[PDB]
RNA sequence: CCCAUAGUAGGCCUAAAAGCAGCCACCAAUUAAGAAAGCGUUCAAGCUCAACACCCACUACCUAAAAAAUCCCAAACAUAUAA
RNA sequence: CUCGAUGUUGGAUCAGGACAUCCCGAUGGUGCAGCCGCUAUUAAAGGUUCGUUUGUUCAACGAUUAAAGUCCUACGUGAUCU
RNA sequence: UGGUAUAUAGUUUAAACAAAACGAAUGAUUUCGACUCAUUAAAUUAUGAUAAUCAUAUUUACCAACCA
């Protein structure tokens, strides 16, 4: 992913989800929008 | 780990001191006395 | 309509919806028909028919689905929501489609 | 090491007059 | 710079809701004080240490009686955070010559002229 | 020592730190929460 | 039947001839020769100037004290002039250009040897002052985006406001002081020198009332 | 969540400028929908948004991190009436 | 702090440790077809060359390697040496 | 790595609103040429802001540096 302290969606298909104790951003359309909470 | 640079309670980077609950009450107890002192010094 | 259009009515042969408008338990069936009768779903399979026969016999509503394989699916919508009817409808599409191919 | 400049201001050493 | 403090006058103005809390009477003010030091003069300015000597408050928790007049009150406003002020009450009145040796100052602020040291029969 | 104005938050004297802790806003609390009431 | 609402009309608003922000020079026209003391009390305490709106309706409020050099003015200027519509907006400066000289000694020199040479100039700012004021045929939601973006890059705590939010901020703080259930306040104690507390306080604490600590402002303090 | 027809490719500029390089206007059909808010096309196409319908998404808009070198560092505890 | 003495460059010898990973391991993204690479997450068990000139640390150069890592340890270590 | 200087016709070189010089062309001149004179063509490292001045990175020049 890319570690981010301020998560932000970059398109309509990005969705927030809390996993392993921290927030993530996943995107099936554009996998480069993926972010990990730092 | 956990060094306080220099001496603890002086200088720029000091060891943090936190206010307990009884420390608050002890100060409030003193205030209530001196607030009643103002009343008797007014007549 | 969107969720059902991505799938497509490929295996389906005919769909029949009967309901009694004056009865007070046909909102579910009428909502099911509102989506299946959309241009997005109907376009995926022109051969697949969609028929609506209105009745006023005081009878319960049902959805009868004819497949190409010959199997049939019936959903009595008196105590079923549109989402429940649509969901079950989609699951059968996926199963029957895989069986044919 | 590196030498530094001096102050250019002189005087100002008068004492109070009371 | 650290200096002496000027206490505003409005601080020493009892409100109506203050008289129904401490039990005082603005029309009939009390005549004498009962001052008692409850704080150390160490770590305080020298001008506070001198006032404590003028008022005879060297030893702590030792009741001393002073007059409720402006000049005395002024000295008290400088060390009002080192002392406890309480009015002197006289339920039996002023001690007579025959009672000087029978008195006792209670914690309530009352001066009783008959210290019998015996259970009340009531 | 340190000046009165600093780029960093300067540690208070313990007497002041205690004062700031006693003189904290206390919001009113109604006996019954307004949501529980009609 | 989704209920529609009337909309405000800005036809009555006028736009100047140079709505964009003018350029700020690094140093004043004539360079200064007399070197000045640090005078840190120019950013300490509440501001007594530029605390109210004059022409516009939206602005950037300073929530703390600091010094502004040229690098800050360029960021504000470019960022605002790029993101704003010159036709329906206008902006003005609420702060003067850098005038306070900042001396600095050369690298490697030891303590002493006089005073340093003038290096750059700054503009002192106190808490509660307006830095930039905007206005025109626009709502607040439009400018609030890039104004907060600007406020975050400033060396002090800042925030975008409007004539309404600023007023509401001030009325809510007064409401807190009135309904505060705590019988003990910083003002009452300090002014009366209760507990000998003025031995650890400052003379400014009589007026700041605990809401300021150096250059930092604490809005949650009553 | 849902849904999208039309005067018209508005005018001018432009090799071309079609809701979306610029300037001017920003009127109008249909119960309902900006002479277009965000992508996109060499220009067009194409995907969304604001609209109608349906009926209750009937939200929050107040704060976002952390790493050094001999070996972490009292042990432990959320519920029996402020002493 | 130490001048009634805390022996100071580099090297030899023996290495302890950190991870901000040079190689080997596990993963996400890519303007990742593949072979090579860029970037980030995780991982410190194991390992991290021989030589010419220079007192050198560095640096250049030659030949190699899966890689020839960055740092601290009184610029680790002279009652062990040089 | 560090800062300090750096840029102008095709080249060469004062200065930025573009000056001169070599070479080029053109005539004037000579029996024909050289020389000379006159004329003509010909440029500002490129990027972002002030509006033509500061920045931006390049560009090549210029000195600095383990230590005992
Ligand atoms: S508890 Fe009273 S409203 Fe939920
Ligand atoms: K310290
Ligand atoms: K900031
Ligand atoms: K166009
Ligand atoms: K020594
Ligand atoms: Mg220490
Ligand atoms: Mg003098
Ligand atoms: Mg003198
Ligand atoms: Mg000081
Ligand atoms: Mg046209
Ligand atoms: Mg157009
Ligand atoms: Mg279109
Ligand atoms: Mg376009
Ligand atoms: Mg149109
Ligand atoms: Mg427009
Ligand atoms: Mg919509
Ligand atoms: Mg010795
Ligand atoms: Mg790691
Ligand atoms: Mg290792
Ligand atoms: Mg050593
Ligand atoms: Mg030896
Ligand atoms: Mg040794
Ligand atoms: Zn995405």
């Amino acid at each position: 992913f890319k570690n981010k302290t301020v998560l932000k969606k970059r398109c309509k298909d990005c969705y927030l989800v809390k996993r392993r104790g921290r927030w993530y951003v996943y995107c099936k359309t554009h996998p480069r929008h993926k972010q990990r909470q730092m | 780990r956990g060094r306080i640079p220099g001496r603890q309670w002086i200088g720029k980077h000091r060891r943090p001191r936190f206010v307990s609950l009884r420390a608050k009450q002890n100060m409030i107890r003193r205030l209530e006395i001196e607030a009643e002192n103002h009343y008797w010094l007014s007549m | 309509a969107a969720a059902l259009a991505r799938l497509g009515l490929r295996p389906v042969k005919q769909v029949r919806v009967q309901f009694c408008p004056f009865e007070k338990n046909v909102e579910s069936t009428r909502t099911f028909l509102q989506t299946v009768s959309s241009e997005k779903v109907r376009s995926t399979n022109l051969n697949c028919s969609v028929i609506a026969d209105v009745r006023h016999d005081g009878s319960e509503p049902c959805v009868d689905v004819l497949f190409g394989d010959g199997h049939r699916l019936i959903m009595r919508g008196a105590h079923l929501t549109a989402l429940e009817m649509l969901t079950a409808f989609a699951s059968h599409i996926r199963a029957r489609d895989a069986a044919g191919s | 090491k590196k030498s530094g400049g001096s102050s250019k201001n002189l005087g100002g050493k008068s004492s109070g007059r009371r | 710079k650290f200096t002496r403090s000027r206490i505003p006058e409005k601080v020493f103005q009892a409100s109506p809701e203050d008289h129904e809390k401490y039990g005082g009477d603005p029309q009939n003010p009390h005549k004498l004080h009962i001052v008692t030091r409850i704080k150390s003069t160490r770590r305080r300015p020298y001008w506070e240490k001198d006032i404590i000597k003028m008022l005879g408050l060297e030893k702590a928790h030792t009741p001393q009686v002073h007059k409720n007049i402006p000049s005395v009150n002024a000295k008290l406003k400088v060390v009002k955070h080192l002392i406890r002020i309480k009015p002197l009450k006289l339920p039996q009145g002023l001690p007579a010559e025959e009672n000087m040796s029978n008195t006792c100052l209670k914690s309530t602020g009352e001066l009783v002229v008959q210290w019998h040291l015996k259970p009340v029969e009531q | 020592g340190s000046k009165a104005v600093t780029r960093h938050r300067r540690v208070m004297h313990f007497q002041r730190q205690k004062l700031m802790a006693v003189t904290e806003y206390i919001p009113p609390k109604p006996a019954i929460h307004p949501s529980c009431l009609p | 039947v989704k209920t529609l609402l009337p909309v405000p009309s800005f036809e009555d608003v006028s736009i100047p001839e140079k709505p964009k922000l003018r350029f700020i020079e690094r140093a004043p026209l004539v360079p200064k020769v007399r070197r000045e003391p640090k005078n840190l009390s120019d950013i300490r305490g509440p501001s007594t100037e530029a605390t109210e709106f004059t022409e516009g309706n939206f602005a950037i409020l300073a929530l703390g004290g600091g010094y502004l050099h040229w690098g800050h003015f360029e960021m504000m200027r470019l960022t605002i002039n790029r993101s704003m519509d010159p036709k329906n907006m206008f902006a003005i400066w609420r702060v003067p250009a850098p005038f306070k000289p900042i001396t600095r000694k050369s690298v490697g020199h030891r303590m002493g040897g006089g005073k340093g040479a003038i290096d750059h100039y700054v503009t002192p700012v106190k808490a509660g002052r307006l830095v930039v004021e905007m206005g025109g045929r626009c709502e607040f939601e439009e400018v609030q985006g890039f104004l907060d973006q600007v406020a975050h890059k400033l060396p002090f705590a800042a925030k975008a406001v409007s004539r309404g939010t600023l007023e509401k901020m001030r009325k809510d703080q007064e409401e807190r002081e009135r309904n505060n259930q705590n019988p003990w306040t910083f003002e009452r104690i300090a002014t009366a020198n209760m507990l000998g507390i003025r031995k650890v306080l400052s003379p400014y604490d009589l007026t700041h009332k605990g809401k300021y600590w150096g250059k930092f402002y604490m809005p949650k303090r009553v």
